């Protein structure tokens, strides 16, 4: 089914830019978090 | 100047155009419409947007650059089309000459021939592949479905004999194992690759000879490479430019400096099939989608956009169906 | 038709957590600029 | 010790597994296997997570406490399976006692009667509930499919005459509007609620009456609650645990301290319909999918997770078709 396989190809972008978020997001704190402390 | 620099979308969805006039646009194929629409990033008219890749038919495009020199070698943007947001902005060592994706891995080419391979779940580099450490540029290709699998021309052992030679290299980028070495199949360069979308077939195309040179990918024999079929040049000797393999692996589609677009039919289930006409000085993409094997997308610097339809058993020339004009 | 319906299941989770994590981004974004 | 408290998805795709030694396991029906499994974050034996309840086949999950006492009464956790990660850790002022979610609401219960209702897009807090603050605990109910509605137990306006009472009170989280109040159904306390998948219907249960009451929710007359149909208990007083309603409707299952699983047909398209043996001093948890109306699945604390079909025309026991054991 088309309308299936276009989904599911959804699911992978959505997924990639939430784990290139999560990764930014661990890297903006750990940066904040070294600042603070010196 | 002209509209040019097109790029193909794998599922044949849609293209990518650089308008000379401001940013580049991306159209749609079924329907067709204005599916995304770069913004003005300019500053002076003949300045050009070089290298674009997309996802299937996602909100995920890989940009490079957009200035001659400002930000050109050393740069790679992640963004969102429904949002114009850029996510990950990769930085390398050398200027990039291109670019292939897919559902799982990204490779990026260099200009000193390094390939980058990269998990696209969470962007880590695979593998860095020194092609021009160990021994006109490097042509490399890459499967479109899952089992992604990696093919790039690499240099013979006749170094020492003159500079230049082209073997091939079949890389499994999944498991960042290499899989078959070929030997050279050509006494000349190489200009363009192209792998099937199953990742089991694989063309080659020389400058000289001008003859498309098909191995089997994998499961060919380790002893030695599998040659399935060579394919009749025509009357004249002319370079090719890009290639593509049918979903169901049994059509090859040719274009290059020529007055026509050749049709390669295979044996897998012989000189010449389908031709399509095509203006002479004006430059061609080709591209055919997953729903049928009789259709044939067609991309043109002119400003138009045609589909063609194949003839399975006659060697007359393909049947134009739908067309529509650019911006 | 059922694995469609549930495929849209995945998507609408996904794009929780990536309205999530841009709301977290704009949380510690003000606090970096602030120390 | 044994592997206790087992939680029960929505759609039955799935259930959520406290396994006694280490972590969490999450199971999958079809096919069966192990889906997530939840890392070491232990320090003694016999310390137990216990509140998980989840998205309906996502990776999106709500995880309550590990330790005893360090950070269980004042956290919540949303992580993706796929990638094991926190993303947002909402703090509460008293101990969670149950958490329920949808598609479009997420809704928290306190050990102070007190129930946080968010929209799950932004999560931000739609309406606090002082329950308590108005006049064993607080059991609360919610519809799986959109068009959300939130169902839970009030205390009745004899607060001066004694301290625990327990009427219905039916709201719509949507729009955070209260649709219909419920008078005391019950000559004693309120053991387990449970909502209809689309919102339409109700159940209540007694510590002292055990007879299960069915109300109509939203559509019922202004001027009245209407009652639908009253289920007779069996033999012997019995508190329940957990009931389900089915997707159609004219299904409710109903387990607890007892031997047998009682199954209620629906008159909207009496006393007894069909019934599972269940082993004495051991519990389980029901559900069932929407693939089919004759399949009820059934989750044991034993290790056996069961697949049983239903008698549409005989009042027999259930026969039992297809089985796996834990871990």
């Amino acid at each position: 089914s088309k309308d299936a396989e276009k989904l599911n190809d959804e699911i992978i972008s959505l997924n990639i830019e939430n784990s290139l978020l999560q990764d930014k997001l661990t890297a903006l704190q750990a940066e904040y978090d070294k600042l603070i402390q010196r | 100047m002209a509209l040019k620099l097109l790029g193909f979308n794998q599922d044949a969805t849609c293209f990518s155009v650089i308008s000379s006039n401001k940013g580049v646009t991306i159209y749609n194929c079924d329907p067709f419409g204005k599916c995304f629409e770069l913004e003005k990033s300019t500053s002076n008219d003949e300045e050009l947007d070089f290298l674009v890749e997309m996802l299937f038919s996602t909100s995920l495009i890989a940009v490079v650059d957009k200035t001659i020199g400002a930000s050109k070698r050393k740069k790679l943007k992640i963004v969102n089309t429904k949002r114009k947001a850029t996510i990950c902005e990769l930085t390398f060592p050398h200027e990039i000459m291109d670019v292939i994706m897919n559902r799982k891995i990204i490779c990026v080419v260099l200009k000193s021939d390094q390939i980058f391979v990269y998990d696209i779940s969470c962007m880590k580099l695979l593998r860095t592949i020194d092609v021009r450490g160990e021994k006109i540029g490097v042509r490399v290709s890459l499967s479109t479905d899952n089992n992604s699998i990696l093919c790039y021309s690499s240099y013979s052992k006749s170094d020492k004999e003159n500079a230049p030679l082209n073997d091939i290299v079949v890389f499994d980028a999944l498991k960042c194992i290499q899989i078959n070495v070929l030997p050279a199949v050509h006494q000349s360069n190489i200009v363009c690759i192209a792998c099937s979308p199953d990742g089991m077939l694989m063309a080659t195309a020389s400058e000289k000879g001008t003859i498309i040179r098909v191995f089997k990918t994998i499961d060919t024999e380790n002893d030695e490479p599998i040659l399935v079929n060579e394919f009749r040049r025509g009357s004249r000797p002319s370079r090719i430019s890009e290639m593509k393999f049918n979903h169901d692996n049994t059509l090859l589609a040719c274009v290059g400096e020529s007055d026509t677009i050749h049709i390669f039919a295979l044996p897998v289930t012989q000189r010449h099939v389908a031709y399509i006409k095509i203006p002479e000085n004006a430059k061609y993409r080709i591209g055919f989608p997953k729903d049928t094997t009789n259709t044939i997308h067609i991309c043109g610097e002119d400003g138009n956009y045609l589909v063609y339809s194949i003839p399975r058993n006659e060697v007359g020339p393909c049947t134009l169906v739908k067309s529509n004009t650019f911006d």
